[PDB]
């Protein structure tokens, strides 16, 4: 369906869809984002004082 | 929370560095703040959005349906101790282990005495 | 210095007026305005360390000291959010009604093709509507399916009591005329690796009934030969039967029930504001309240509602959709948008709603339907957008 | 019976008319056409309940006339008053 | 956001919607996204040779 | 009588394992409406 | 999705006036215009023409 | 632990019932039998057990009599006694019992009822007052004292009320006044019993 | 300059570029590109 | 005591649009005649179809439920009968007085789109025709096959179930008022004064005299009693200055029609069926109580 043109503009394969969604077992299903913590960034925190350096590719924290 | 309010609610107040809202203002930092602010506005003549985030914020913590166990449990365990208390013949308040003393006469501060068959811990 | 660029960053665009006279003075693609550096996405940390202005007209002209600016104040909302009119007139609690449940239980448009769809159900009005209101989010958008519900002619009145505790009186006549009549789809599914057939009313010899047969409780709808019939509450109208099969040698069928479903004494309606409320009372066409024009309102709803729930906004989008429609007695230049962040004033909807020949405050004299002694005081009238949410009193009967 | 009878034993010369499918239509003109009588201290009719289609009139009378009498005295003097405008019209149509 | 979470930030704007969120159990947690709002995969060229050359 | 999807072309085979249509790879049948005389309320 | 027969709250009958109304905003007219020139005084009757959706345009071509 | 003989329909308003009465539709109660000295439906006088979940304090659980109402799939009482219940038509749904035995059915409208539950246990008050139509309706009543009704509208206001007709108490308010008028707080006055006395000193109120 | 453009033309260009913003990248871009980053590279 | 003496002027008259004056009459007439011939007065309309060959995109009930809305000339309404009340005709198509049977049957092969109006909708009786105003009441448009075969009747009903069988569009009556000037306080008023009080108006009431300079009042049934201009002149310190009044026995009515029933039979078939609900009710209260 992707740059679907004048062939499949009206043979039945879009109603009213974008398009961002997979098909399992017959069931739509949709990615939530998560939203996780940023490793290109010095954390410092506190109880206890620490700063911390994340991991690249290999945990070399 | 760990922002304040500029006290202006204003496009200025917004793009002030040194304001409350960003964070640490540097008056040595900052860690916690008490959401303070007064809208001049009101619901007729439209909220800024700054003022409408400052709403959504003070207005956050009124819908959440959290720590509504609170008064399940708290109901639940005053009627368990409770629920077995009636008043009897006799004219005394007794209970229903062991027909215990709990008190000896009920209150006058009702004219109607002929309390003598109804569960009172239960309505109490 | 930081320099981030990594994924994971969340970015919007903003317009620099720097080189803001420089396409302009001398059809506009993104990809042209991001080439000329007019506009460019600036994250969120890069945002901090600039100044940044709210209107293209208002608080960018006078002063030059900004160096950005953004495209609209009604984009920093969701696309359920930005879509409601006189979103920062209603209360905080109530706009959070309206953008996150009252907009996925509201039934509008389904689908432009029901033939490729075997949805488990699926709902869909018979005439859907679009709003008398233009916000710019549905206008740069051009998405027609971002309102889901009819407008009625909503009065602001009492019923007799019978629209107390948020209850709900709507006119019985229109009704039945077309409004907010819908239908629904329930498909029943089945799989065989037993095969599908008869076997020993109104089924055929493969085991599926024809279309157009009337299924009701106690009717195998499915045919297995282990057969599936119809629960309690499960009846309707057979639309299609749809066969297919996978890779792995499974067979599937799927049959639909259509059964249309008129607004009864329990149908639960909502607003773009965040105002519930069920359908208490069908009132007949004559007993209405009647305006000197002959238009009698279509929902009547109470005004005790307004001052607990805090929802002003619905008597001005209700102010300005009838300032639309009434006739002038020149249509150009009218206020005609409801953006939410820039909405017009009251000086601005009076003064419209003034020159189509009504009263400022939105309320007319209308006559009692019951006696034809007029009124003491003004009701106010106007077309308010409302939605049929999909809880309806029939599916919680047990 | 579409119409039934029931006299009031509390108050002298009084009666309730119950009117069976009947609305505010018939019961509002009714109402007004017996308050132009002169022998009539009550009229006044009301419809109690929606589901239960009918009308409850009452009417209280002097000593020198009848409430079936000024009921029947009510809908003669209404149907000429139909009649009149009918004719009214036709004379102003043509 | 899996788990001060369940209340607006002012980094909020122009990114997420602070006025709608989800009532309940993930009250503040499940965030919808804004209008205008993109996100970033890769700079698949090196930046420093660029960097280099600006001072 | 089934029509088949992707094709105009009915099959009407009513097997125990007949699940596809004659001459198309594909296995989608939608059932025809026969032409019975159904009655509603306007 | 057609446009209905009768209108909901007035009752007129609009169903035989949506083909003159795009007729009309074929040309270079407003929509005010174009509804007083179809014998539509009341609201009521003007907003059922300016809210219609025409859904019929796609569910004969998908 | 679950029963028998229950049933669970959404609520609406219906102000013309009485208060110790709820309206039971006639399709489910058609279906829905009772234990009779062999089982018949139900009808119109039989008592039953109304809740609505969850049970907040002892005056939720009140036994009205079912009237049958031509509508369907809707349950529906006063707006009055949605004080005890603490709910509203919201689409609060609002779950019934039904007794079965006899012995359970004269003990129901004898101590569960609304003609029983007339004294709030909590603060020894009564347990229903106005709403918010008649509370407000009664304010304006009374603090307008201007708007004056006519014989025809009192005659008409009179057939709800059910005590008798007051003196007019205005003669002639105008020179071309040609018929008597009626005041606002004698329409109020014609709910009272004749041996009722009620004083209260912050709100000047005197009735005599 | 500073005031030659106009206020109404301004009032316009952002809804011309707000416009062209949901043509470009619609409203599903980041499930998108975030998946076709996922294929290719 | 007695009988009323009610006065008619008509103003204009139509085929579908009437309007006249009702004077010399209380309000409980002129909203009774509203109320009979907007919900009791009976026309035909269609109630019960049956489609077979229904192949178009549009659902099964959709079509039947529009087509009960299509009006139908309504001449012998009148004098036809009831559905419950014909013992001879069950009914089953075309009977003598109760049901009118209507055929149609389309079918498009073109490469267009053939829109199906309420033109090619044939009956059995040429006095059941349905209404024609232009091209037709659309129904359903069709493609390359996609046949529509259908057979529905009418039959005789009230519009107070259903909101189809109501003759009347838009039916109602307006007080007629009179305007009082006191033209004393009037001359105190100054040349700008005046022309904020004829702009606070909504609609055209008051206008000025240009060889007068004063104001004056033209089509005074225009006001939709809207109080505007007596607040306006409070706030401009004159109470006493306009006072508008309705009449009590003055009524002006608009009669519309859907072209089912003329604009004047529409209004004497209100009078007959409230002759005749009158009459029914005096006939039970004189047999019970008389005798
Ligand atoms: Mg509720
Ligand atoms: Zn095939
Ligand atoms: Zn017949």
């Amino acid at each position: 369906t992707s740059e679907k043109g004048k062939e499949n503009c009206k043979k039945g394969d879009c109603a009213f869809d974008q398009g961002g969604y997979f098909v399992i077992k017959g069931a739509e299903k949709v990615f939530i984002a998560q939203e996780q913590m940023c490793t290109k960034r010095l954390w410092i925190s506190n109880s206890p004082w620490t700063v911390s350096f994340r991991s690249e590719n290999k945990r070399n924290r | 929370l760990s922002f304040g309010f500029p006290r202006e609610l204003t496009c200025a107040a917004w793009n002030d560095p040194n304001s409350p809202l960003r964070g640490a203002k540097g008056k040595t930092t900052t860690e916690s703040y008490v959401p303070y602010g007064v809208i001049e506005n009101s619901f007729l003549t439209g909220l800024n959005p700054l003022e409408s985030f400052v709403h959504s914020v003070t207005s956050r913590d009124s819908s959440f349906s959290g720590n509504a166990d609170l008064p399940g449990t708290l109901s639940r365990r005053l009627m368990f101790f409770m629920r077995d208390i009636y008043a009897a013949y006799d004219g005394t308040v007794r209970n229903s282990f062991g027909n215990q003393l709990v008190q000896f006469t009920y209150e006058t501060d009702g004219p109607v005495e002929d309390i003598t068959g109804e569960a009172l811990g239960s309505l109490s | 210095v930081r320099i981030f660029t990594d994924a994971g960053r969340l970015l919007r665009p903003l317009l620099v007026v720097e080189n803001l006279q420089k396409l302009k003075q001398e059809q506009y693609p993104f990809d042209h305005l991001l080439d000329h550096g007019i506009l460019e996405l600036i994250g969120i940390e890069e945002e901090e360390d600039c100044n940044t202005a709210w209107g293209i007209k208002q608080l960018l002209k006078e002063p030059k000291i900004y160096t950005h600016c953004e495209l609209d104040l009604s984009f920093l909302l969701g696309v359920s959010c930005a879509v409601v009119p006189f979103a920062n007139h209603d209360h905080g609690r109530r706009v959070l009604y309206q953008s996150q449940k009252h907009c996925q239980q509201a039934i509008g448009f389904s689908s432009t093709n029901p033939n490729i769809r075997c949805d488990t159900l699926s709902q869909q009005l018979f005439y859907p509507q679009k709003p008398l209101f233009k916000t710019l989010a549905s206008e740069c958008l051009k998405k027609e399916v971002l309102f889901n519900g009819q407008n009625a002619i909503v009065a602001v009145n009492v019923h007799l009591g019978y629209n107390q505790e948020d209850s709900i009186v709507m006119n019985k006549a229109s009704l039945e005329r077309g409004m907010f009549r819908s239908e629904q789809i329930r498909s029943y599914k089945a799989e065989v690796d037993v095969q599908f057939g008869k076997t020993h009313d109104s089924l055929e010899d493969d085991g599926f009934p024809f279309i157009g047969a009337n299924m009701s409780t106690g009717d195998i709808v499915i045919g297995r030969c282990h057969s599936i019939k119809l629960k309690h509450t499960e009846r309707g109208i057979v639309q299609k039967v749809v066969l297919s099969s996978n890779d792995e040698g499974k067979n599937f069928a799927a049959v639909s029930l259509r059964q249309v479903r008129s607004p009864c004494l329990g149908d639960k309606f909502s607003s773009m504001h965040g105002q519930k409320g069920v359908l208490g009372y069908l009132e007949e066409q004559q007993n209405f309240p009647f305006t000197i024009q002959g238009i009698v309102p279509d929902i009547v709803i109470n005004p005790h509602a307004f001052p607990s729930r805090q929802t002003p906004g619905q008597l001005l989008e209700a102010a300005l959709s009838k300032g639309i429609a009434c006739p002038i007695q020149a249509y150009t230049k009218l206020t005609r948008h409801a953006t939410p962040f820039s909405t017009p004033g009251v000086t601005e909807i009076t003064e419209q709603l003034h020159r189509a020949g009504f009263s400022r405050w939105g309320n007319e004299r209308v006559y009692n339907g019951r006696s034809g002694e007029m009124m003491r005081s003004m009701i106010f009238m106007g077309p308010t957008f409302y939605q049929r949410l999909v809880h309806m009193s029939e599916d919680k009967v047990k | 019976k579409k119409v039934s009878y029931d006299r009031d034993t509390k108050i002298i010369n009084a009666a309730s008319f119950t009117v069976e499918r009947e609305d505010h239509t018939i019961g509002n003109i009714v109402r007004m056409q017996l308050h132009r009588d002169e022998n009539v201290l009550f009229a006044g009719y009301q419809l109690p309940h929606p589901l239960k289609y009918k009308i409850i009139v009452r009417i209280h009378t002097t000593s020198q006339s009848s409430p079936m009498q000024a009921y029947n005295q009510a809908i003669n003097d209404l149907d000429k008053e139909l009649d009149y405008l009918k004719n009214q019209f036709e004379a102003e149509v043509a | 956001q899996q788990v001060d979470a369940r209340y607006p930030h002012p980094s909020h704007w122009g990114r997420v919607c602070f006025l709608s969120t989800p009532d309940g159990e993930n009250c503040g947690l499940v965030k919808n996204m804004s209008l205008l709002g993109l996100v970033s995969t890769q700079s698949l060229e090196s930046v420093v040779e660029k960097l280099f050359a600006c001072g | 009588t089934y029509v088949c999807g992707d094709c105009g072309q009915e099959n009407t085979l009513k097997s125990g394992d007949v699940i596809q249509c004659r001459e198309c790879g594909y296995r989608i049948l939608y059932k025809k409406r026969t032409r019975r005389v159904v009655q509603y309320e306007a | 999705m057609i446009i209905p027969v009768r209108c909901f709250t007035c009752g007129k009958v609009i169903g035989n006036k949506w083909d003159q109304y795009l007729d009309l905003l074929q040309l270079d007219y407003t929509e005010g215009d174009a509804l007083d020139a179809l014998q539509l005084v009341r609201y009521c009757c003007r907003r059922m023409l300016m809210t219609h959706v025409d859904l019929i345009e796609k569910l004969l071509n998908y | 632990k679950r029963s028998d003989h229950t049933f669970r329909t959404v609520v609406v308003g219906d102000p013309s019932l009485k208060l110790n009465e709820i309206g039971i539709p006639e399709s489910i109660a058609k279906r829905l039998q009772v234990s009779e000295h062999i089982f018949r439906s139900l009808m119109d006088g039989d008592t039953v057990l109304m809740n609505r979940p969850p049970s907040i304090h002892q005056h939720s659980l009140i036994a009205m009599t079912v009237r049958i109402l031509p509508t369907t799939s809707v349950v529906s009482l006063n707006p009055i006694c949605c004080l005890p219940f603490r709910g509203d038509f919201d689409g609060d749904c609002l779950h019934g019992y039904v007794p079965q035995s006899i012995q359970a059915k004269v003990e129901l409208d004898e101590l569960v009822a609304l003609d029983k539950q007339l004294i709030n246990r909590q603060n020894g008050r009564n347990l229903l007052s106005l709403g918010q139509d008649s509370l407000t309706a009664a304010y304006l009543v009374n603090v307008e004292k201007n708007c004056y009704l006519n014989r025809a509208q009192m005659q008409q206001l009179q057939m709800y009320c059910p005590f008798q007709l007051p003196p007019p108490a205005i003669i002639k308010a105008s020179p071309s006044s040609t018929e008597p008028q009626w005041t606002g707080m004698q329409l109020f006055g014609m709910l009272f019993p004749p041996g009722f006395d009620y004083t209260y000193p912050l709100n000047n109120v005197v009735v005599s | 300059n500073l005031s030659e453009l106009g206020e109404g033309f301004l009032q316009s260009f952002c809804k011309k570029a707000a416009t062209s913003f949901f043509d470009k990248y619609g409203l599903i871009s980041h499930q998108l590109n975030s998946y076709n980053y996922f294929i290719e590279h | 005591t007695y009988q009323r003496f009610p006065k008619i002027k008509i103003r204009e008259l139509k085929d579908d649009y009437a309007k006249f004056e009702l004077r010399e009459t209380d309000v409980s007439m002129a909203n009774a005649l509203r109320r009979v011939m907007i919900s009791e007065v009976p026309t035909v309309a269609i109630d019960l179809v049956e489609i077979e060959v229904n192949s178009s995109v549009l659902n099964d009930e959709f079509i039947a439920h529009r087509l009960g809305l299509i009006p139908l000339t309504s001449e012998r309404a009148m004098s036809m009968r009831f559905s419950r009340d014909c013992d001879a005709c069950d009914g089953d198509g075309q009977c003598e007085f109760c049901s009118v049977e209507f055929r149609l049957s389309s079918k498009c092969v073109t490469d267009q789109t053939l829109d199906v109006t309420s033109r090619d909708l044939y009956s059995a009786d040429p006095t059941v025709t349905p209404v024609d105003f232009h091209k037709g009441i659309i129904i359903v448009k069709l493609r390359r096959g996609q046949e529509l075969k259908l057979r529905a009747i009418a039959r005789k009903g009230i519009g107070k179930d259903h909101a189809k069988w109501s003759p009347a569009a838009t039916v109602t009556f307006m007080y007629e008022p009179d305007i009082i000037i006191n033209e004393d306080m009037m001359d105190t008023l100054s040349d700008e004064e005046k022309i904020d009080l004829i702009e606070s108006s909504p609609t055209k009431v008051f206008g000025m005299d240009p060889v007068t300079r004063q104001v004056v009042v033209v089509d005074p049934e225009a006001y939709t009693y809207d109080e505007e201009v007596i607040k306006k002149a409070e706030a401009m310190g004159k109470p006493g200055l306009i006072e508008i009044s309705p009449k009590d026995d003055s009524f002006i009515f608009t009669v519309e029609s859907t072209g089912a029933v003329k604009a004047s039979q529409l209004v004497l078939n209100a009078i007959d069926l409230l002759k005749q609900k009158l009459d029914a009710v005096r006939l039970s209260d004189d047999t019970v109580e008389a005798d």
